């Protein structure tokens, strides 16, 4: 059992915690939100 | 001083940010050097102006 | 088959710190 | 007594030019890391 994407050129909103690492983030071409 | 490339100016202090193992340095808003990783002791120095 | 990933293959994009800075 | 609830639970006219100076120093900066129509940003680096 495998799966395979691709990547495209995206604009991204990425949280940084406070150690540092990413917990949350935002593809910003979904929707209107 | 110059860390590897990095080419700066200021006071170095001893810091107390955990530099997760894989980031080189400190990134702050306004986008200004503000932590290095020293590369021989892999120690994280803030660096005051 | 085909699926639907939901929230994916996110990377950190480079070196670098950071603490709470919506980047 | 009902200024004292209505507060501790509306400074939006203090809070706004606070934010507009915050904001506009934060451009500046940000302006620092621009070529302009150059090499680089960085004067070590010309
Ligand atoms: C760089 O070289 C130094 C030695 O000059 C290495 O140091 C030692 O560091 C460890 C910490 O993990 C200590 O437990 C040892 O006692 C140290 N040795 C001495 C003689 O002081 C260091 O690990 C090296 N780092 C890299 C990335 O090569
Ligand atoms: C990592 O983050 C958690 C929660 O954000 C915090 O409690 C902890 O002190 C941080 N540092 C660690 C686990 O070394």
């Amino acid at each position: 059992a495998y799966y395979v994407g691709y990547l495209q050129p995206r604009t991204f909103l990425l949280k940084y915690n406070e150690n540092g690492t990413i917990t949350d983030a935002v593809d910003c071409a979904l929707d209107p939100l | 001083f110059n860390f590897n490339g990095l080419t700066g100016t200021g006071v170095l202090t001893e810091s107390n940010k955990k530099f997760l193992p894989f980031q080189q340095f400190g990134r702050d808003i306004a986008d200004t050097t503000d932590a290095v990783r020293d590369p021989q002791t892999l120690e994280i120095l803030d660096i005051t102006p | 088959a085909y699926t639907n990933s939901f929230t994916r293959g996110v990377y950190y994009p480079d070196k670098v710190f950071r603490s709470s800075v919506l980047h | 007594g009902k200024i004292q609830d209505s507060l501790s639970s509306a400074l939006g006219k203090l809070q706004n030019v606070v934010n507009q100076n915050a904001q506009a120093l934060n451009t500046l900066v940000k302006q620092l890391s621009s070529n302009f129509g150059a090499i680089s940003s960085v004067l070590n680096d010309i």
